[PDB]
């Protein structure tokens, strides 16, 4: 299968550099232009630059001339974005594309699962682990609704699975809110048949990369 | 830079209906267009690139329009699966530009929140502050109200709701709010209410417990 | 021949566009080193450019330019040396090729080496691959700071490469179009290799690439060419002997031309003191004709004689045309060293000085003249004058120095009737260019063949008298011409006389005893006895 998988989803201090790869396979690597679109949380898509690997030809926008620097090595095959200088407006989920059957093309198809960026100065911290256990008030006629809950952390984002991701069927991951703290928290529930809770156990899958933290 | 904008922002169809997202370029372009369709927490995928011509893969009930300043996306038979904003790109010049995007979310029949409470965990009592945790799921539209009663007493500014995206399955919501308080002004009471008023609702839903009683 | 000289009309629009191409098919047909810049300009989607096919070295830059072919065969170009540079920098310009017409694939799947200069690719809608190309490959060791700007605005989609080529390199879709890599590979600290191993590595003397690591198994030769050898110098023309150091002759003595090092210097070339080839003496050197038709460069000790210079040479190097200010620095020239170029401006004066504009009578000052080292060019004529009889005793047009770097004879917009180069009988180098010239006859009654020294050499011609209206006229040659060849009409414009000239005029027999003055003959020249 052509995939792209990225990595590097963390925070970094206002200022600073980040480093983000973009590792490729199932096609030759150097064959197609491997092209850089951010989109901050709720918004559009901005396309920042695109180079050819094997030749290194690069192609930027006059807003990250300065900035966003692309490499790309045939040994690894990884596309490798990095900025320099991090604003507040630079927060966003960065994405590494190639187009589809030529390789100069500016239409974008076989997307990488990106990684978000966050830009600030507080100290990044690890979530908390709560239970929800269903009581004879939560039990319906055939059904019943049981969840994990994430309090209190800076850095979104958060994976949270069940049963390392076997239990999918009924199963709402709610978005992080922000708090008066400044940390945010979200929930995760599952809605199982009251028939089958005490059969099975359920355990919550919390996977935090920014801190790295896995608790269940 | 071509400033490209699209039509309308916000989209609200029923299954089977026809969409027409109309977009426009700030400059003249010879059907250098491509459409997407983001889901919440994905990458896009290419539509239809450069105007007219489909994307394998793509179904065919997606078709692709237009020459100039407009172009049009239309979608013949809206579906559940087809819940995801929109964007259109320009491929004409450096740099390719998008558009702000055009949430599209499909409608169904009205569906009843199916409320439930949990009490707050025994571990986060040690922490020094608790908070209380109300489920609506399953429901449309997403237009909905809750309100903390605690002992027949509104409590509104200490609360925080997170609603999720459009199920793609059955085009159903899901709404949770939380009751951020202190320990301290914990237990000075016993009754935890949750109160919601929805459309499928003929009479507010509320669904209590008691602390210290399981 | 292997060797031709390249052009230098840059981007300047042809004056001939009809002859244009057929220019470019006399110069490069077979040519495999080209002396000079490789320049490829104004030339229409419907043309043929299999003349290219051979072209391995370019010696100056290489332009292709405003073009509307789709396909430019250079895919034998090994190297471009760029000792002359396009705009200073650079050594490959490829420039506004578009109007579907418009350049598509570079394909130079040969050129691995440029010794000097940058890569200027901008304003291309059509063509692709140039972007993947590794340039920094190509450029040499010495030329890693080489400039590079690259334009990728195109107006068309692009094929990846074909799966053959490691590393998606390409200078085209197919799989003969891989770039080869020849310096980034390279293992050790060589300059360049035939692969990444120590024992694929090149000798220093190679250029392009190697077949081995011997100094015989290159691609091109990084200075010159010693019969199938690559070396820094050519061997010397002079052997010292150890003992009292007296200069003796070397049989193995070669003479440098251009990266080649030859026995003898080829046609219209001079042998300099130092062992080269040239086409200028340098500093303060006469130029000693042999016996044998062969020319050398020979130092003085004591300061050269009066030497007559033309358009292009010493003082009247940055002068435009022959004016007024400078026609009486031809009086008495039997040999001009430079070029002569009369433009319109030419017979225009100057008010601000009170000069009068150059007069038609002023233009018998080269009357004297016997030969030009450079160019004749004539863009502008008195109307009053129906011919260039003021050239009747020119001889020898060298070619040294050409017009645009091609035209050694450039004849264009005139109002002659006749030529009259009753005495020219040999252009040395260069082509010849007589177009537009509404009157003109007797073209086609000059034996061109005769005049040219080269194959590479031809008479582009258009736009003159129709050839039927000439001969429909009495505009014919006159008996007396000898297999029909005349520069003009009369028996004063033959180019060989069937029998006894006299002084200027042909006739058909001299009076050796039939009353003027009892005329001798002598050599079939006619002259007064007693
Ligand atoms: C460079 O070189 C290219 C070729 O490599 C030259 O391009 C060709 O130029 C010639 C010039 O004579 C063109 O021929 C003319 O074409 C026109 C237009 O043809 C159109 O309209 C026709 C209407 O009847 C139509 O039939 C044509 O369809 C063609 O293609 C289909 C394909 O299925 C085929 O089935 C048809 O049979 C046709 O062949 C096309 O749509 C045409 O109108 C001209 O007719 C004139 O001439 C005839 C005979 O002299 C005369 O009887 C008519 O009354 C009329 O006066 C003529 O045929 C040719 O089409 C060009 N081809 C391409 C591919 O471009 C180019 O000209 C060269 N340039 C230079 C500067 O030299
Ligand atoms: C150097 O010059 C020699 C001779 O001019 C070249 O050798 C010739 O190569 C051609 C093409 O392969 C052959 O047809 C000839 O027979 C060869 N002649 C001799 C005498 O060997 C040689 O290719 C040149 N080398 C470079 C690097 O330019
Ligand atoms: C690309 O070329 C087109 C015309 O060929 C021109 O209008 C456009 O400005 C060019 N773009 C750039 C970035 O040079």
């Amino acid at each position: 299968q052509v995939q792209l998988v990225q990595s590097g989803a963390e925070v970094k201090k206002p200022g600073a550099s980040v480093k983000l790869s973009c590792k490729a396979s199932g096609y030759t690597f150097t064959a197609y232009y491997i092209n850089w679109v951010r989109q901050a949380p709720g918004q559009g898509l901005e396309w920042i630059g695109r180079i050819y690997p094997g030749s290194g030809y690069t192609s930027y926008a006059q807003k990250f001339q300065g900035r966003a620097t692309l490499t790309a090595d045939e040994s690894t095959s990884t596309a490798y974005m990095e900025l320099s200088s991090l604003r507040s407006e630079d927060t966003a989920v960065y994405f590494c594309a190639r187009p589809p059957v030529y390789y100069d093309s500016a239409w974008f198809a076989y997307w990488g699962q990106g990684t978000l960026v966050t830009v600030s100065s507080a100290s990044t911290k690890g979530p908390s682990v709560f239970p929800l256990a269903p009581s004879s008030k939560s039990t319906s006629g055939g059904t019943a609704a049981l969840g994990c809950l994430v309090k209190d952390y800076f850095p979104e984002p958060v994976t949270v699975s069940w049963n390392s991701g076997a239990l999918t069927s009924g199963v709402h991951t709610f978005p992080a809110v922000l708090q008066s703290s400044g940390l945010y928290s979200l929930s995760s529930v599952v809605t199982v048949p009251s028939s089958s809770l005490g059969t099975q156990t359920y355990i919550c899958n919390v996977n935090h990369k920014p801190s790295n933290t896995k608790v269940d | 830079d071509i400033q490209m904008t699209q039509s309308p922002s916000s989209l609200s169809a029923s299954v089977g209906d026809r969409v027409t997202i109309t977009c426009r370029a700030s400059q003249s372009i010879s059907s250098y267009l491509n459409w997407y369709q983001q889901k919440p927490g994905k990458a896009p995928k290419l539509l239809i690139y450069a105007a007219s011509s489909l994307q394998s893969g793509v179904p065919s009930r997606f078709s692709g329009s237009g020459s100039g300043t407009d172009f049009t996306l239309t979608i013949s038979s809206l579906q559940p699966e087809d819940f995801a904003t929109y964007y259109c790109q320009q491929s004409y010049s450096t740099p390719p530009t998008f558009g702000q995007g055009t949430k599209v979310e499909i409608k169904r029949t009205v569906a009843a929140p199916s409320v439930f409470i949990f009490p707050p965990s025994d571990e986060q009592l040690k922490s020094g502050t608790a908070s209380v945790v109300c489920l609506l799921n399953n429901f449309y539209p997403r237009e909905a109200k809750v309100q903390w009663k605690v002992d027949n007493a509104l409590q509104s500014g200490n609360s925080q709701e997170s609603v999720t995206e459009q199920d793609s399955k059955d085009s159903t919501y899901s709404l949770s709010s939380t009751l951020t308080l202190s320990k301290a002004d914990y237990e000075k009471h016993k009754v935890y209410a949750c109160e919601v008023t929805h459309q499928g609702l003929s009479s507010p839903v509320t669904k209590s417990f008691n602390r210290g009683e399981c | 021949t292997q060797v031709c000289t390249g052009t230098d009309m840059k981007l300047r629009l042809p004056a001939s566009p009809e002859t244009h191409l057929d220019m470019l098919r006399h110069l490069y047909q077979g040519c495999q080193v080209v002396q000079g810049n490789l320049e490829l300009t104004y030339l229409p989607t419907n043309a043929s450019l299999s003349f290219l096919q051979d072209i391995q070295e370019v010696q100056g830059y290489v332009l292709i330019a405003h073009n509307q072919v789709r396909q430019v065969p250079l895919q034998r170009l090994r190297i471009v040396r760029g000792t002359q540079l396009f705009e200073d920098n650079y050594a490959l310009a490829v420039l506004d090729n578009g109007d579907p017409g418009g350049l598509r694939e570079l394909q130079l799947r040969s050129l691995t080496e440029i010794l000097k200069g940058g890569v200027l690719i901008q304003r291309n809608p059509q063509l692709c691959y140039q972007d993947t190309i590794l340039w920094k490959d190509i450029f040499h060791k010495n030329n890693q700071l080489a400039l590079t700007l690259i334009d990728t605005n195109r107006s068309r989609a692009c094929h990846p490469c074909s799966p053959m080529c490691k590393g998606s390199r390409c200078w085209g879709e197919s799989s003969e179009d891989c770039q080869s890599l020849t310096r980034t590979v390279c293992a050790g600290g060589c300059a360049r290799c035939k692969g990444p191993l120590p024992t694929d590595c090149c000798h220093e003397q190679c250029a392009a690439g190697c077949t081995g690591p011997k100094h015989s198994d290159c691609l091109a030769c990084l200075h010159f060419n010693h019969s199938g050898i690559c070396e820094l110098h050519c061997p010397a023309l002079v052997t010292y002997n150890t003992d009292t150091f007296e200069s003796m002759p070397n049989p193995e003595g070669r003479y440098t031309f251009g990266a080649s090092c030859v026995t003898a210097c080829p046609y219209n070339y001079l042998s300099t003191d130092v062992g080269s080839c040239t086409l200028v003496c340098p500093l303060h050197n006469q130029e000693v004709t042999a016996e044998d038709g062969t020319q050398r460069c020979e130092k003085c000790s004591k300061p050269c004689a009066r030497v007559c210079y033309g358009l292009g040479m010493e003082h009247l190097r940055e002068v435009r045309a022959v004016t007024s200010a400078n026609i009486q620095e031809f009086a008495g020239c039997k040999k001009i060293f430079g070029s002569l170029a009369f433009l319109p401006e030419s017979f225009d004066g100057d008010p601000a000085s009170n000069t009068a504009p150059l007069q038609p009578e002023q233009l018998q000052v080269f009357e004297t003249l016997e030969e030009i080292t450079g160019y004749l060019y004539i863009s502008a004529w008195p109307d009053s004058l129906p011919d260039l009889s003021v050239f009747q005793n020119l001889q020898v047009i060298r070619g040294r120095i050409l017009h645009n770097g091609a035209y050694s004879l450039t004849l264009q917009g005139l109002g002659i009737s006749w030529l009259g180069l009753r005495s020219l009988r040999e252009l040395g180098s260069g082509l010849a260019l007589i177009h537009h010239n509404t009157h003109l006859c007797f073209v086609h009654t000059v034996p061109w063949d005769q005049l040219f020294r080269n194959p590479h050499q031809a008479l582009l011609h258009t736009a003159n008298r129709p050839e039927d209206e000439c001969v429909g006229e009495g505009l014919a040659c006159h008996q007396l011409c000898a297999r029909g060849h005349c520069w003009g009409p009369g028996p004063t414009q033959c180019v060989n006389c069937s029998q006894f000239l006299r002084g200027q005029e042909c006739v058909e027999e001299c009076r050796v005893l039939q009353g003027l003055p009892r005329e001798y003959v002598n050599a079939r020249h006619c002259l007064p006895c007693h």
